[PDB]
């Protein structure tokens, strides 16, 4: 099972981006999908999680109201719409599968990560 | 007697959302229905009488309606302090009967747990038993996993967990895991670790100590 | 054109003089003569201006003609009353308030003059003149509920300070417009533990407890219906004297029966320390053809005999005892003895 | 100011009689209607019976033979007696004031608006046992607490610094160990700079055994 991500890039402060993460070998419909980011010299912090359809999406304080996480179970792909971008959002964004269907956060399989840079 | 049903059995909503609870009666009870709010650790508090009349002092965000068999309870703008179990009760016939209740939970942003471990206190070892307590403090969502490893050996069937009710201010949860060991088995090992996973944690968080050290 | 009964004004003025210096003791109660006077003053006050003017009516149906200054000031009974004997009763009244009352004359004069002037104990009127034609049902209901509640609550404040047990003047029936008697009962007693005392305001308790368990309009469950000047009231139990005296109803009003149950309509006292009554059985209008007794002997009480709360009809509580200390106000001390002293008139 | 408070033995042997008392302040019991309501742990509410101001009781037909309710005017209390108890009677018992309304139909309208704090009663053949209190010593923000182990039956009240320390306290619900004895822990998060400056004492209280323990937690 592999997680390929894309959509990163350089943006002016206040711009918007849409990240994507396609999955292979396994169906994401039964597992929750989380988004993490890592700025240089910091730990990998939580951004958003997209549980199974109907179980809701949850966000972090730093990204609440600006980011929206969604999923396309038919295409085995999850997304992260990023609006009102600020330089503090510059990091490498990863996507992980919660291997536990009970939502305990057993992040076994991760993506390669894509770079998001916000600067003028 | 007259039997009451409530739907849903539980629900999770964010602050500001419009929440609606339904209550059904097995027969016509006109508007002889009460609505109670029971916050954790308290007695039931009467909010609405006669299906739609608010009690004195109840916030205006609470409202109710209905007459006959089906009844509706609505919180127009859900607040964090409203975490409770809401019951409906009929007084049309004796005996008075309550509904099964609806649990209203608050949805908030993700907060990772702060993990702490506590070795057994020297006083307890004199009893022949050792209790290792692991603490998960103020986290959301409620789902979390706790694993005990003594000398890097995963434990099973020798620990008990306890979760607090949702907090009425920051809407978080707290979990404890107590590993109970005999003094004999406790002294045979050195490192006692508590591994915690949570959806807000990218990698499992481990807190451990060394016996004596 | 207005019907002004000057006799009740003279009897009231005499009653104040004879009682202006009588200190209210622990068991002091208002005599039958004085109650019948008080009962007649309020009823005569309403009949002076019985209806509202067609061009200044309440769309809610509230009896604004007895609640607002616009109608009370041109009420010829109110005008004659406040000016009687060089306005001496008005001079005495202007010196009284709830917290200084100590004598019977002060108690009676202050409570009654507030009612026939449409004034609350804090000086505010029951209903403002601008609210006569008001369509705000909830707002008008609160004001009428406040006036009705405060009449009973104010007397309980007096009874608690004096430690009196049986002084009682009721809220007349028209002040119960949309008022929930069960609410008034719980509102007052939940808010002052002193009123629960076994020696404090017993006739006030008996009046409010009865109204807390029997609503004004019982609809299909109604057995009796009183009506006076358009103000109606229904009953399904026996009607003790403190209910008819408190609400201001007379046994000579429009009494209507909706069942074949037998009722004993006490109307007067007799020379053998008993009570003369008239019995009715059939459905329809129960008209008392007897002469209306004077203030010394008049009685307003009904004992209901139902065979389908019975203590309300017991002889010694359905009629207020003349001995103030022997007045019964609860089922615990309710006795039904002495029927051989009464007499049937039919 | 109507206020209610339940009281009674927290332990009752099977087949024996449960006895509870509700003390009323701020008004006479002869003024209102009253009712008993019980709620087992984690379950719903069951109406036991009502009592009118005349003392006449009306019981739930489910318990219509085992219950007796009576009033004491001299003490301003009313009691609840439940005979032949089983495990199904282990619950938290509440007494409440039953406000009534008879001005919207002959069918009375009844509301339980004033509730007591409730009392916990456990039906068991075991004997009461006091708890053992052990400190959870700490090692920006630090965590410390107390371990209330091996007691029976419920409940146990835990406070910190005699009620001075309230914010940040988490007293977990008790767990039933395989020995039949309950066990809980109460924790609190404090600033790291106060571990040597501020003194922290937990106040464990177990009514069924008359056990009050004040334990000092220190690094």
């Amino acid at each position: 099972v592999q997680l390929q991500e894309s959509g990163g890039g350089l943006v002016q402060p206040g711009g918007s981006l849409r990240l994507s993460c396609a999955a292979s070998g396994r169906t994401i419909s039964r597992y929750a999908m989380s988004w993490f980011r890592q700025a240089p010299g910091k730990e990998r912090e939580f951004v958003a999680v997209a549980r199974r359809s109907g179980d809701g999406a949850f966000y972090a304080d730093s990204v609440q109201g600006r980011f929206t996480v969604s999923r396309d179970d038919a295409k085995n792909t999850v997304y992260l719409q990023m609006n009102s971008l600020k330089p503090e959002d510059t990091a490498v964004y990863y996507c992980a599968i919660d291997s536990d269907t009970f939502y305990s956060g057993s992040y076994d399989y991760w993506g390669q990560g894509t770079q998001v840079t916000v600067s003028s | 007697d007259i039997q009451m049903t409530q739907s849903p059995s539980s629900l999770s909503a964010s602050v500001g959302d419009r929440v609606t609870i339904t209550c059904q009666a097995s027969q016509d009870i006109s508007n002889y229905l009460n609505w109670y709010q029971q916050k954790p650790g308290q007695a039931p508090k009467l909010l609405i009488h006669d299906a739609s009349n608010l009690e004195t002092g109840v916030p205006s965000r609470f409202s109710g309606s209905g007459s006959g068999t089906d009844f509706t309870f609505t919180v127009s703008s859900l607040q964090a302090e409203d975490i409770a179990t809401y019951y409906c009760q009929q007084y049309y016939n004796l005996p008075f009967t309550f509904g099964p209740g609806t649990k209203v939970d608050i949805k908030r942003t993700v907060a990772a747990p702060s993990v702490f471990i506590f070795p057994p206190s020297d006083e307890q070892l004199k009893s022949g038993t050792a209790s290792v307590v692991c603490l998960l403090n103020n986290f959301y969502p409620r789902e979390a996993k706790v694993q005990w490893k003594v000398d890097n050996a995963l434990q099973s069937g020798n620990s008990q967990e306890s979760v607090t009710e949702q907090d009425s201010k920051d809407s978080t949860y707290s979990l404890s895991s107590t590993l109970t060991l005999s003094k004999a088995d406790y002294e045979k090992h050195k490192v006692y670790a508590c591994e915690v996973t949570h959806q807000g944690l990218s990698s499992p968080v481990t807190k451990s100590f060394n016996r004596g050290e | 054109v207005q019907d002004v009964n000057v006799a009740s004004i003279t009897a009231f003025k005499s009653m104040i003089d004879e009682t202006w210096d009588k200190k209210i003791e622990a068991n002091t109660c208002i005599s039958r003569k004085h109650r019948n006077i008080i009962h007649e003053v309020i009823r005569d006050f309403m009949k002076a201006y019985p209806k509202m003017d067609e061009n200044k009516k309440s769309p809610l149906g509230a009896p604004m003609q007895w609640l607002t200054q616009y109608y009370i000031l041109k009420n010829e009974y109110h005008k004659t009353m406040l000016a009687y004997d060089n306005g001496s009763l008005n001079t005495k009244f202007k010196t009284l308030n709830i917290y200084m009352i100590t004598n019977v004359g002060q108690y009676i004069l202050y409570i009654v003059f507030c009612i026939i002037s449409g004034k609350n104990h804090d000086g505010t009127p029951y209903i403002y003149d601008s609210e006569i034609t008001s369509n705000d049902k909830n707002f008008i209901n609160e004001r009428i509920k406040y006036a009705c509640k405060q009449i009973l609550h104010g007397q309980l404040t007096i009874a608690l300070r004096i430690r009196n047990k049986f002084m009682f003047i009721g809220s007349p029936m028209y002040l119960w417009f949309n008022v929930n008697g069960s609410q008034v009962y719980h509102d007052i007693y939940d808010r002052n533990a002193g009123f629960h005392n076994k020696e404090i305001g017993r006739l006030l308790y008996a009046f409010m407890y009865y109204l807390s368990i029997s609503g004004r309009f019982l609809n299909d469950f109604a057995l009796l219906k009183f009506t006076y000047l358009g103000e109606s009231w229904t009953f399904s139990l026996s009607v003790p004297e403190y209910i008819l005296y408190g609400l201001g109803y007379s046994v000579f009003d429009t009494i209507e029966k909706f069942s074949n149950d037998a009722i004993l309509v006490y109307i007067r006292t007799n020379n053998r320390n008993g009570y003369d009554y008239v019995e009715f059985n059939k459905k329809g209008i129960a008209k008392v053809t007897e002469d209306k007794p004077d203030n010394d002997k008049r009685i307003h009480a009904i004992r209901l005999i139902n065979d389908s709360h019975i203590h309300f009809g017991f002889r010694n509580m359905v009629i207020i005892d003349n001995e103030c200390a022997n007045i019964q106000s609860s089922a615990e001390n309710a006795t039904d003895t002495g029927h051989h002293q009464d007499s049937k008139i039919n | 100011q109507v206020q209610l408070q339940e009281s009674g033995p927290g332990l009752v042997k099977p087949s024996e009689t449960l006895s509870l008392t509700c003390s009323v302040s701020g008004g006479s019991i002869s003024t209102y209607y009253w009712s008993w309501i019980r709620q087992p742990a984690g379950k719903g509410l069951e109406w036991i019976g009502l009592m009118y101001n005349s003392g006449s009781p009306n019981y739930n037909p489910s318990l219509k033979s085992r219950v007796t309710m009576s009033g004491d005017t001299s003490k301003n209390q009313f009691s609840l007696k439940l005979s032949s108890v089983t495990a199904a009677d282990t619950a938290v018992y509440y007494c409440a004031r039953l406000r009534y309304d008879f001005w919207s139909g002959s069918k009375g309208r009844y509301y339980m608006d004033v509730w007591g704090k409730g009392t916990t009663v456990t039906v068991s053949s075991a004997s009461t046992k006091g708890p053992s209190v052990f400190p959870l010593a700490p090692s920006g923000t630090a965590a410390l607490g107390c371990l209330v182990k091996d007691y029976f039956p419920e409940p146990v009240t835990v406070s910190w610094n005699s009620g001075a320390l309230t914010s940040g306290v988490h007293t977990f619900p008790a767990v039933l160990q395989s020995s039949g004895l309950y066990s809980l822990s109460s924790v609190v998060t404090v600033p790291s700079s106060s571990l040597g400056t501020q003194t922290y004492i937990c106040n464990v209280n177990h009514k069924p055994s008359n056990t009050k323990v004040d334990k000092k937690v220190e690094p």
